[PDB]
RNA sequence: CCGGGCACUCUAACGGGACUGCCCGCGAAAGCGGGAGGAAGGAGGGGACGACGUCUGGUCAGCAUGGCCCUUACGGCCUGGGCGACACACGUGCUACAAUGCCCACUACAAAGCGAUGCCACCCGGCAACGGGGAGCUAAUCGCAAAAAGGUGGGCCCAGUUCGGAUUGGGGUCUGCAACCCGACCCCAUGAAGCCGGAAUCGCUAGUAAUCGCGGAUCAGCCAUGCCGCGGUGAAUACG
């Protein structure tokens, strides 16, 4: 009937229902490509399909908010694999080496002081 | 902060903008935020003796 | 660029708004 | 139904408080929207360590507001009673209407 | 084809050419091209004698341009300095005129860096 | 480009003092602190002295003064 | 790297060719971190080695990369007195670290007006033995073998 | 959007989990290498936190304090000027020199914050700054608000230019008793140097550098391109 599998990245949140049927993925209401577009990355949001073979089987109706664009491509790309969890577990056994699953800690690390950005310190002459 | 320069409190400046603000501890001119009244020193310091409520070690 | 006074950029840097940039 | 706002530094001198606000109300009224929580207001200050120079130094201190709503559906007259006047937090404020 | 004092733009956007007019700025162009239903697109090459003269008949009056310019311009600095204004000194000996530090930097009023001899004992750093 | 606005400003310790030397004459020399004053019509012909933050500058004043502040006719400033 | 012995960092490979070496040279094309036009770039460019050659522009790609690869480079070392340009062989990913960062830069150098134009022709012509890149891994690997007097400062 | 419902996102509070426990190898042990499971390992990533001491380090102009000195003035009030001076020299930065670009239009994803004589929706006049009117907001319920880079379309066509916005002329808005000295801002005109920088020299090891814009503190206004923060996009390279 349905499958549902979250998904963050970046500060990207994504809701990921699959659903059988033809295969054409909705995105805030805009069509897949219309939510993107232009991006040459998008292309990869659906690759946890075509790793257990999906695509032609699941529809798929998705939420996005936070963040960026590209950010959301990677939420995506774990709503699409979490959800695709519940369907068959059998697949986990399939995303496991390819690290779909994997949630991506990696984030904006924050400005310090007496720094220019972080790490980006100001720059001295000594003379 | 010289004294006959805490004059400040004077609700007659003649002209609201010659109003500055001074620190109500010390009577520092500069650096005194408006939420406590304080200059950036005495803020400080009475964080530090806890007698700011709420005011704590901010860290992320 | 951002230091043209007459611009959109020019604008948005400045952040300011006029004629070059609408306040929509 | 009266709409409850609890305000405060102290994280546990409100969302401790505000179960007093509720249970003292789930045997006297409806069942309560129970306790909301909703974001802080967190107010910085960011302050030069050392009194003179050496502004490479800082040292951060924060402000946080907490916040709490709760709300009692049907403006139980039976509620009323054990609430009124009976609570033990110093530092809280509360904001409440119909 | 000539507009406006002696000058003559060509080959480019009628827009981008009356630029190269002294008091025609970039708007006051987009505006006559506005008001003489020419398309700002066409390059000056291919324009109609026509709208050449509607072109120039506009321009020629309804601004102040080239030479004429200039000669306020020239007139009014030479005023602030004949009334002993403040303003006018500035002009008087070219440094900036419009509240400008001038400890460092003011080239551009000043001219090529004229270099001398100074106390390098201390750190000027 | 200059502002001011819709209500030009000028210091009326000798906005009247001035027109008062109109009422009966014209009078010799002025002393003003008010170098923040602008010039309207009935200044021109009198000698008003500014100061300059140290003295009291006899500035003569012209039609094609009109406008612009005292100030600007006594500089502040001593240089080379 | 004074304690570890620095890993490499793996790519993902390309969203097209599914290669990483492709996704490398889109890397070095990058700027700004502007990835996308950055790929953009690449893959029109990619097209042009097209109706301009019958082949696959992967198979150019791969063989241009190929020809600017240096076989030896030559390092400096004091050796009490002054420097000697040390000539020595060139790891296999130095190799290719610095064939892209080449036909990037030879690319930029050239005169075509457009970006994905001059990373073709530059792929194209470096693909058959000529250009900018070519020539600049020739001017090393002349370096290297014009010093052979200190090849005996192995290291 | 309304009924409606708290599954989801989220908000904020408690708690779970990672320990070399778990498997092969080396080892005397600690631990090292590798895999499995897992969102995460081996200090998961970033903060707060910085010993005995050193430098007769910095600050008596934050405050405190011994000594010393002035007490119709080394105290005090005020108006005005100065701290904004300019032959020169250095530091830190901003904007650039352009086509991986600039412009115009249209269209899309953010986080953290601030808001009562305060943020100001929406409406009208103005090219605009802004002015007049005025809804909502004790603010996850309204406002600052547009995020920008991005995507789409059109233009420019290699030129000191549709690059770059210095300088200067004119007109005007606004805060404030008052913008000459000495404010920011809009509009017209002007349209400088600059074609990527000698010797020399600085930062950065990953979501970092680079790049893009957003908020706040102080504050009437503002000389912030500064500072303290937020998130978007997102590298190269490390033999040694
Ligand atoms: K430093
Ligand atoms: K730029
Ligand atoms: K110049
Ligand atoms: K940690
Ligand atoms: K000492
Ligand atoms: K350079
Ligand atoms: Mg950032
Ligand atoms: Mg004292
Ligand atoms: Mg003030
Ligand atoms: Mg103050
Ligand atoms: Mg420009
Ligand atoms: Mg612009
Ligand atoms: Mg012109
Ligand atoms: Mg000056
Ligand atoms: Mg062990
Ligand atoms: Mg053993
Ligand atoms: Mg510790
Ligand atoms: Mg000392
Ligand atoms: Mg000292
Ligand atoms: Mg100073
Ligand atoms: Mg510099
Ligand atoms: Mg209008
Ligand atoms: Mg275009
Ligand atoms: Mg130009
Ligand atoms: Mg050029
Ligand atoms: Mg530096
Ligand atoms: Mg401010
Ligand atoms: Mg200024
Ligand atoms: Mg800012
Ligand atoms: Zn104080």
């Amino acid at each position: 009937e349905q499958y549902y599998g979250t998904g963050r990245r970046k500060e990207a949140v994504a809701r990921v229902f699959l659903r059988p049927g033809n295969g054409k993925v909705t995105v805030n209401g805009q069509d897949f490509n219309e939510y993107f577009q232009g991006l040459v990355r998008a292309v990869a949001a659906l690759e946890p399909l075509r790793a257990v073979d999906a695509l032609g089987r699941f529809d798929a109706y998705i939420t996005v908010r936070g963040g960026g664009k590209s950010g959301q491509i990677d939420a995506i790309k774990l709503g699409i694999a979490r959800a695709l969890v519940q369907y068959n577990p059998d697949y986990r056994a399939k995303l496991k080496p390819l690290g779909f699953l994997t949630r991506d800690a990696r984030v904006v690390e924050r400005k310090k002081y007496g720094k220019h950005k972080a790490r980006r310190a100001p720059q001295y002459s000594k003379r | 902060a010289r004294k006959a320069l805490i004059e400040k409190a004077k609700r007659t400046p003649k002209f609201k903008v010659r109003a500055y603000t001074r620190c109500v501890r010390c009577g520092r001119a500069r650096s005194v935020y408006r939420f406590f009244g304080l200059c950036r020193i005495c803020l400080r310091e009475l964080a530090h003796k806890g007698q700011l409520p709420g005011v704590r070690k901010a860290s992320w | 660029g951002k230091g043209d006074r007459r611009t959109r950029r020019g604008k948005i840097w400045r952040g300011t708004y006029g004629k070059y940039r609408p306040r929509k | 139904k009266i709409r409850i706002k609890l305000r405060g530094f102290d994280h546990k001198t409100l969302d401790a408080s505000a179960q007093k606000i509720v249970e003292a109300a789930r045997r006297s009224g409806a069942q309560v929207s129970g306790p909301i929580p909703l974001p802080t207001r967190v107010r910085r200050f960011t302050v030069i360590r050392g009194p003179f120079k050496h502004k490479d130094s800082r040292e951060h201190f924060e402000l946080r507001t907490h916040n709490r709503l709760v709300d009692i559906i049907n403006p139980n007259r039976k509620t009323i009673e054990q609430l009124m006047t009976l609570d033990l937090p110093t530092g809280v404020e509360i904001e409440i209407k119909t | 084809a000539r507009i406006a004092g002696v000058e003559i733009p060509r080959n480019k956007r009628v827009d981008v050419a009356l630029t190269y007019i002294y008091g025609i700025g970039k708007a006051r162009a987009k505006e006559a091209l506005e008001k003489t239903g020419i398309n700002p697109a066409t390059r000056v090459k291919d324009l109609t004698e026509a709208e050449v003269v509607r072109l120039r008949e506009y321009v020629e009056n309804t601004w102040k341009l080239e030479g004429e310019l200039r000669a306020e311009v020239a007139a009014n600095i030479k005023r602030l300095m004949d009334i002993g204004c403040y303003r006018g000194l500035r002009h008087r000996r070219g440094l900036p005129v419009r509240g400008q530090r001038t400890r460092t930097n003011a080239r551009t009023r000043k001219g090529p860096r004229k270099t001398v001899a100074g106390k390098k004992k201390a750190p000027r750093k | 480009p200059r502002s001011l606005k819709k209500g030009v400003f000028v210091d009326d310790h000798l906005l009247e003092k001035v027109l008062e030397l109109n009422a009966k004459g014209e009078k010799r020399l002025i002393k003003t602190w008010s170098r923040r004053s602008t010039i309207v019509p009935e200044m021109v012909g009198h000698t008003i002295a500014v100061y300059n933050g140290k003295q009291h500058v006899p500035v003569y004043i012209t039609e094609n003064m009109v406008g612009h502040k005292l100030g600007e006719f006594a500089p502040t400033r001593t240089y080379r | 790297a004074r304690r570890r012995r620095a890993e490499v960092r793996q790519l993902q490979p390309d969203l097209v060719y599914g290669d990483v070496l492709v996704t490398a040279f889109i890397n070095k094309i990058m700027r700004d971190g502007k990835k996308n036009l950055a790929a953009r770039i690449f893959y029109d460019a990619c097209k042009i080695i097209q109706e301009k050659t019958g082949q696959e522009p992967l198979k150019v790609f791969k063989q241009a990369v190929e020809n600017v690869k240096p076989r030896m480079e030559v390092r400096s070392r004091r050796v009490g007195g002054a420097n000697y340009q040390v000539p020595m062989e060139v790891s296999p990913r130095r190799q290719q670290s610095l064939a892209l960062r080449w036909l990037v830069q030879a690319a930029n150098q050239r005169p075509e007006r457009r970006a994905a134009v001059r990373i073709a022709h530059e792929l194209m012509d470096a693909a058959e033995g000529k250009g900018g890149a070519v020539k600049k891994k020739e001017d090393v690997e002349r370096m290297a073998e014009a010093n052979r007097a200190y090849a005996h400062y192995r290291w």
